[PDB]
């Protein structure tokens, strides 16, 4: 099943996308913590904006996870 | 002189002598609360002037448009004082003229517009009075540093004269510079200050001209009441002296009277 | 080490003294400065003081604006034109201050008017959240 | 800049503001003393 | 047969563009957060910005998403 | 055919390239806002310079979409 | 048999996905150094932040190795 | 045959570094934002800078696509 | 044999994720710079916190490294 | 041949290595035009720094460039 | 061999890991300027760091790139 073999490969390399949404969280949270070392009366919304930027930094990771998955199952 | 004029004479002097020991003690008072209300305004002034002593904030001889800032009361009977930094600001006020360069002035107390007014009336562009009544107090400063910004003359080099309270016994008329916004954004030796944008300088400015104005506000108001306590004092000598002469000189005039009555007398006894 | 001068017009609280640590609220961003800080001159605003002396002691002081100088040789200016132990603020009274320039903020007719609001609801806000 | 730069304000009535909020928000028998001391005798001769 | 075994591995390869999207957004959000705490006074405008990057950013990893699809189903 | 294989394996690796340019848009917007929170005034000029960083990364992640398009379609 | 030669490359290539991690747990780190030298009393919420910050990011990267083993030991 | 299958493969995984090139010019004219935002006095210089890093990013990035079509084309 | 050949493919691109260690660590030490510029007087400190966060990131650099080695031969 | 079919692979593979140096060539000029900002009287020190770095960014992406070629052509 | 052709493949595709050690040497050497241009006094321990910092990527770009030869000759 040459189709078998090209699934797998497919799901190693799309699953590599994950490196953005790692990087992208990391840029969060520095961010989150340099500005709330500014600024610690705004806690409250900076942490509103920070976990909104995870949110959509882990969704375009978690799209490529998707990816991977319905390639190896489908 | 008629025995009545001199007693007149010596009734007023008298009075002057008594209300002079009165406003002697009474400023002797105002000193004393001036230098307790001085001793931590020096120290808060002094700091104010932190930077411009530990950068090398030079002037830059391009720039002309100058200001001068003189700084006294409204009250006259402390004269000397104000004499002093009059003829201060004449003379530099002169010198900046003798280079091509503008010079505006700000005229804190009436008695400088006074003083000033038959030479200079065309160059102040706003005066302050109310001065001295009350004890200076740092929103008095506030105001003047507003009405020195609002007012559009953007100077490029001021300089404040005051009466910098050395002791009871004397002051001396100093010269405080003042920079604005080029000339510090604009020097080399302050590309060490780390984090300042154009308009961080521009507050900080806007601050500093209110320390040094409150600075001189209070310096000012020491050495005058310390000038008053010592002239009412002087005043107070001169009338008692004065008394003393103008006493002799009546009981000389009584004397006379009274003998020239007893000859009357004596003539007219036998002539009766 | 560091020298702090730390002055308001009416008063002296600190006096070219030595302190280890001075955190101040300016406009740019609070921060904390130690014996060699890189210099700086930021202006303060409404906000908390706070000094940690050579020993463990900390004291707080709420400053209401000011200026702050970090020299080269470790020399600290801190002027506040009205500079206040934290003990003799009341809590009630700021809250209601700041539920008046909350309303007030509304009617804001001119802009410098509502700068003004503005300013005193932020002053009062830094107010609330140092006294809770 | 701040809003109260883009407004036209200055610094000195910023810190004006400011200090007059801490100033009234005093308790009471330290604002009978605060009170003065923080006046605004001036009055302005304009030319 | 290679043809759909290349095409899902040329898919699952296209896919991994989203990588740079995920960082994009990851800064714009992490600059955004900076710029409100140094002056909280003009947050609409700062998050009209933050959208507008955001938006900028998925774009174009939408383009290596089209491609993706494009090689999954036509090619 | 390997060929057709070819081509789809290295279209899917050239969309690997637009990760760079979706980062560095994130990069340039965030840039801005901080830019504009920390002096809005000069507003306009700060998008001056964002449109023309955008421009100028986006066509250079297109420099690389368009050698997956080539490969996919043409040699 | 190529399947045993598949997952290799499969997981060699799923692997790839830390360096987004090993990326991040850097930027946070570095914004955790920078965040308390310019505030060093706020000590223990930065660092509480920097944790929180460093577990959503390895995160990613532990998921990224978990594909990795499902293609090798568990298909 | 298998080169007429391989040099697609080459250049499809070897124009994969302009990526490195989009993420620093977004860089360079981030920067030129901030600093332009903090002083603008210097608009001129700035701007100079922000072109020389620039062109010596998409240099990078012209050598990717170098050799990628080296390797489509010529050898 | 092409278990001697994906071995040596999955292993050369396993190693592939030392790339984020290697960026996480020059920010990690850039932070420090900046951070010692601003508070001296805190070295030690900020020097723990940069040694914590580098072997933070060379932890999962050389998860990669081991993910690749256990591929190599040691599977 | 299989041999000359896989050099292809190898060097296309290891030259993507020099996005690293284009994104190492921006972050020294971004930080080059953000120090100069900052203290504009120095800019002799700072761009002298800023070519060091770029010469060393650009010796890492020179270096994959070679390995690429000595796949190639060797 | 297809072995060779894999060595090939192998051996280029771990050269990619220079890429991190490219982006890192320009970050290290953009914080250096800033940092340099900030506080210009502490010249000699600012550089006493970046070097250190340049030693420590160059590790991991050396660690890649020795992988890569060990590889072509494993």
């Amino acid at each position: 099943d040459i189709d078998t073999a090209a699934k797998f490969i497919g799901a190693g390399a799309a699953t590599v996308g994950v490196a953005g949404s790692g990087a992208g969280i990391g840029t969060v949270f520095g961010s989150l913590i340099i500005g709330y070392a500014r600024n610690p009366s705004l806690k409250q919304q900076l942490f509103s904006y920070a976990i909104l930027g995870f949110a959509l930094s882990e969704a375009m990771g978690l799209f490529c996870l998707m990816v991977a998955f319905l390639i190896l199952f489908a | 002189a008629t025995l009545k004029d001199i007693t007149r004479r010596l009734k007023s002097i008298k009075n002057i002598q008594k209300i002079t020991k009165s406003m002697k003690m009474v400023a002797a008072a105002k000193y004393a609360r001036a230098e307790r209300e001085l001793k931590p305004a020096r120290v808060y002034g002094v700091g104010s002037l932190a930077l411009y002593e530990k950068a090398d904030i030079k002037t830059p001889e391009d720039k002309k448009k100058h200001l001068i800032i003189g700084v006294s009361s409204d009250r006259g009977l402390c004269g000397a004082i104000h004499s002093s930094v009059a003829k201060q600001m004449k003379s530099e006020a002169a010198n900046l003229a003798a280079a091509g360069k503008e010079v505006k002035i700000i005229g804190v107390g009436d008695k400088i517009r006074s003083i000033l007014h038959r030479t200079h009336s065309d160059q102040f562009l706003v005066t302050f009075k109310e001065v001295g009544r009350r004890p200076p107090t740092f929103g008095d400063a506030s105001v003047i540093a507003l009405e020195l910004l609002n007012s559009g003359y953007e100077f490029d080099e001021g300089s404040i004269i005051f009466n910098r309270f050395r002791s009871v016994i004397s002051y001396k008329t100093e010269e405080k510079p003042i920079f604005s916004l080029d000339t510090i954004s604009s020097a080399e030796s302050m590309s060490i200050y780390d984090d300042i944008d154009a308009d961080v300088l521009r507050n900080y400015q806007e601050y500093s001209l209110a320390n040094i104005i409150y600075y001189s506000l209070k310096e000012s108001t020491t050495s005058e009441q310390s000038a008053r306590m010592t002239a009412m004092d002087n005043a107070s000598k001169n009338a008692s002296e004065m008394i003393d002469k103008l006493t002799l000189t009546f009981n000389r005039t009584r004397q006379a009277v009274i003998t020239k009555e007893l000859i009357e007398i004596i003539s007219g006894a036998a002539a009766l | 080490q560091m020298s702090f001068t730390f002055a308001s017009p009416t008063q002296v609280f600190f006096n070219s003294a030595n302190v280890r640590q001075v955190d101040v609220p300016t406009q740019t961003g609070a921060f904390g400065i130690l014996a060699a800080h890189v210099p700086t001159l930021q202006v303060l605003r409404p906000g908390l003081v706070v000094v940690h002396a050579e020993d463990g002691t900390t004291s707080k002081y709420f400053v209401s604006s000011g200026s702050v100088t970090v020299n080269a040789d470790s020399s600290v200016q801190l002027l506040a034109e009205e500079a206040v132990t934290l003990d003799m603020l009341d809590l009630g009274a700021a809250k209601a201050n700041l539920e008046k320039a909350q309303s007030e903020l509304l009617g804001a007719a001119d802009e410098a008017t509502r700068a003004e609001i503005q300013i005193r609801i932020e002053a009062n806000e830094a107010l609330v959240k140092a006294l809770e | 800049v701040a809003y109260w730069r883009q407004a036209g304000l200055s610094y000195i009535r910023y810190s004006q503001i400011c200090a007059k909020a801490v100033r009234d928000a005093l308790k009471t028998e330290f604002k009978a003393n605060a009170m003065k001391t923080s006046g605004s005798t001036i009055k302005i001769v304009k030319v």
